[PDB]
């Protein structure tokens, strides 16, 4: 799982 | 009560600026590194667009992630195909207003082939005389067009979101069988046209000699995507067999 993309979607 | 088409209109990102300085000599390594940097930015813009997308937020995160990972290339190539269609009637790739790629600079090494594939998308817009509204609904359906073989977590919310935008494209056709048939086949051919850009992406990404730069955003997306395509666990949604 790609961390930046992941963090962007759960903001 | 404002139509979905008019919402799509207002969440549509304003085109990004590359900042390419064609004062320095054109080389294929530099130009590819610039495309990817402009690309990483376009993608952040597309995450904002997806988040503002009626319904998209109702998926589980694992789903929202899966879908942007599996369709980013399709989204950006589709928009680039549009930009080239509007701004130059499909003659030249309009990557940004400050970056156009004429066949002077298709003649650089590595560039011709990949620029042909991208123009192909552009010329389909030319063939079918796509509308702006047709394009917008089609672009959403692109986001929803590649899934894992094991399917999603929240398949249910997903099926109804695709249902909505299918209707919406329907509308867009008419506010302007055969038309809808043609456009959904255009969607189907995006997987093939995009598999080959993906393949060139993966080539540049892995090839040490070539030294092409990718931003950290992309690099992590591409790095996580490359194993899943190796395994062939990535499932295209097709309208037609
Ligand atoms: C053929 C491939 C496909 C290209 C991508 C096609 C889709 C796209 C459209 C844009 O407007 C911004 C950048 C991207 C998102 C992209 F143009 C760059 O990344 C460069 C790219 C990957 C490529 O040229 C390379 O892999 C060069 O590294």
């Amino acid at each position: 799982r790609p961390a930046i993309l992941y963090a962007l979607l759960s903001s | 009560f404002p139509t979905l088409i008019s919402l799509l209109e207002v969440i549509e990102p304003e085109v990004l600026y590359s900042g390419y300085d064609s004062t320095l000599p054109d080389t294929s390594t530099r130009l590819m590194s610039t495309l990817n940097r402009l690309g990483g930015r376009q993608v952040v813009s597309a995450v904002k667009w997806a988040k503002a997308l009626p319904g998209f937020r109702n998926l589980h995160l694992d789903d929202q992630m899966t879908l942007l990972q599996y369709s980013w290339m399709s989204l950006m190539a589709f928009s680039l195909g549009w930009r080239s269609y509007k701004q130059s009637n499909g003659n030249m790739l309009c990557f940004a207003p400050d970056l156009v790629i004429n066949e002077e600079r298709m003649q650089l090494p590595y560039m011709y082939d990949q620029c042909q594939q991208m123009l192909k998308i552009s010329s389909e817009f030319v063939r079918l005389q796509v509308s702006y509204d047709e394009y917008l609904c089609m672009k959403v359906l692109l986001l929803l067009s590649t899934v894992p073989k094991d399917g999603l977590k929240s398949q249910a919310v997903f099926d109804e979101i695709r249902m909505t935008y299918i209707k919406e494209l329907g509308k867009a056709i008419v506010k302007r069988w055969q038309r809808f048939y043609q456009l959904t086949k255009l969607l189907d051919s995006m997987h093939e046209m995009v598999g080959g850009l993906l393949q060139f992406c993966f080539y540049t990404f892995v090839n040490k000699s070539l030294s092409v730069e990718f931003p950290e955003m992309l690099a992590e997306i591409i790095s996580n995507q490359l194993p899943k395509f190796k395994a062939g666990s990535v499932k295209p949604l097709l309208f037609h067999q």
